[PDB]
């Protein structure tokens, strides 16, 4: 059913360190996420029962290696998963809620999951199980995460990596960088007796130029795995989504990322798994992100929204 | 003893230690390996050294992605194998610790009644242009923690 497309490359860097993830029908979403048990009642409709599904897309942007990357991308999907039809049974148990902080909750339990399985405090199955970390304590990785259903688009970020949608051919930002200047990431991390250094960017103890990521345990407390989630309804005007590490965003403003997907989804049906026109607009922004000098590994969905 | 420096004040300075549950003879086998620090440095992803380990050994390295720089040229000015005593300097790369130069100690000691060992390691750096000293410190001491505290875990996973 979803209408994607993904293209990446190392670029020029030595080795590849991005890692992306598209699973259509990763779960179902609890409607009592979106509209009330009340107003749905009033149609005679069951909102603890009722079935929507959703799709899964994230891009995660590995430093220090490639493996919190790859772990993320493998598992991210199915802890949401889970969480999501645990959430769902015990919305049955429940009344009237407040839909954003369970959205919260629900995304910053899975990110902190899939942390606490990388950093090895919790235990982990892949038929065996699983318990010392993934890897060393200097590997991280970005997080962003859009799940896609009819009605809502719903975003989760940790780090670094961005995701825009392009709406009414306009940019908006549905996610905002987790940059150590931002004041109240400063605030945050200071308040922890941490430094905010300058030092080629504005750093976490002048080391990570992100103040939120997965992994990074030798980080804490002052880099964190907690997301900021967004809920948006889609809309008439929406044109496409676009996911991608900062390799894309480092050169690329989201100005030109939204018109450059936008219009070279419309001319690919104009002159003419995967989408191929989807696929096209991201093999075009990646190949844009090359043109324009960016040094990282560029890792670009683009998701057709219409 | 071996630790003294005297900063100018275009420079800054300070010093790092860490007990060790390993003895020193094992300790300073990992630490003299100039030429493969990734034994212990958490953040060195490759490193070249050709000929001899002697003074005037130059080491290249190049560092995990995520840090404010990529690389590392490194230039052994002294080893003492009778008092353990290492000293490094920071000859080129493209970060911005110039003038770099560190020295590393290892002491023997008793720890929870075993041979242990204490490592200490001091460091002397230009101060970058915007920043201060007590960022620049800030920042080496957090990276010098954690390779002492690779080189602890290593050593005495080791002994174990
Ligand atoms: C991890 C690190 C980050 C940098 O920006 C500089 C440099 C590339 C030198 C590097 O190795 C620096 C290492 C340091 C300070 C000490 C050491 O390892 O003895
Ligand atoms: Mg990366
Ligand atoms: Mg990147």
């Amino acid at each position: 059913a979803p209408v994607w497309g993904c293209a990446s490359t190392r670029g020029r860097s030595a080795e590849m360190e991005d890692a992306s993830a598209a699973v259509p029908r990763f779960a179902d979403v609890p409607v009592r996420l979106l509209a009330s048990r009340r107003d749905l009642d009033a149609l005679g409709l069951d909102a603890d029962a009722l079935r929507l599904p959703a799709h899964l897309f994230g891009v995660f942007d590995g430093h220090g290696g490639a493996e919190v990357a790859n772990y993320c991308r493998e598992r991210i999907h199915v802890v949401l998963s889970a969480a999501l039809a645990r959430l769902g049974k015990n919305l049955g148990e429940m009344g009237e809620v407040d839909m954003k902080e369970h959205w919260d909750d629900v995304f910053t339990k899975c990110f902190q999951r899939v942390d606490d399985e990388v950093s090895g405090r919790v235990t982990r199955v892949v038929g065996e199980v699983r318990s010392e970390p993934v890897t060393a304590e200097n590997v991280g990785s970005t997080a962003v995460v859009a799940l896609v259903c009819s009605s809502h688009v719903v975003v989760a970020n940790c780090g670094d990596s961005r995701i825009v949608l392009c709406r009414g051919k306009e940019p908006v930002a549905l996610s905002i960088d987790h940059k150590p200047d931002r004041k109240d990431e400063r605030a945050r991390i200071e308040a922890q007796g941490g430094k905010v250094i300058q030092w080629n960017g504005y750093r976490v103890l002048g080391v990570l130029a992100m103040s939120r990521s997965i992994g990074d345990r030798y980080l804490k407390p002052f880099v964190i795995p907690k997301p900021e989630v967004m809920v948006v309804p889609r809309a008439k005007d929406d044109d496409c989504l676009i996911l991608a590490s900062d390799g894309l965003w480092d050169v690329v403003s989201n100005e030109e990322a939204c018109k450059v997907a936008r219009r070279q989804i419309l001319l690919w049906h104009k002159n003419n798994s995967t989408d191929p026109a989807a696929q096209a607009a991201a093999d075009y922004l990646m190949r844009l992100a090359l043109k324009k000098g960016s040094e990282d590994n560029i890792t670009v969905i683009v998701v057709d929204l219409k | 003893r071996f630790h003294r420096h005297e900063p100018r004040d275009h420079q800054c300075s300070s010093a790092v230690a860490k007990h060790i549950k390993a003895p020193v003879h094992l300790v300073w086998s990992l630490v003299r390996r100039f030429d493969q620090p990734q034994l212990f440095k958490p953040f060195v992803s490759r490193c070249e050294m050709k000929g001899n380990i002697e003074i005037g050994s130059v080491r290249e390295v190049n560092v995990k992605s995520g840090l404010p720089a990529t690389r590392s040229t490194e230039r052994l000015e002294l080893l003492d194998d009778n008092e353990h005593i290492l000293s490094v300097r920071f000859v080129g790369g493209d970060h911005r610790l110039k003038n770099y130069s560190s020295i590393l100690t290892v002491h023997p000691e008793v720890i929870d009644g075993r041979p242990g060992t204490l490592v200490i390691e001091s460091f002397v750096v230009d101060v970058p242009e915007g920043n201060t000293k007590d960022e620049t410190c800030y920042f080496v001491e957090a990276l010098l923690k954690c390779n002492l505290k690779s080189l602890a875990e290593v050593s005495e996973r080791l002994v174990v």
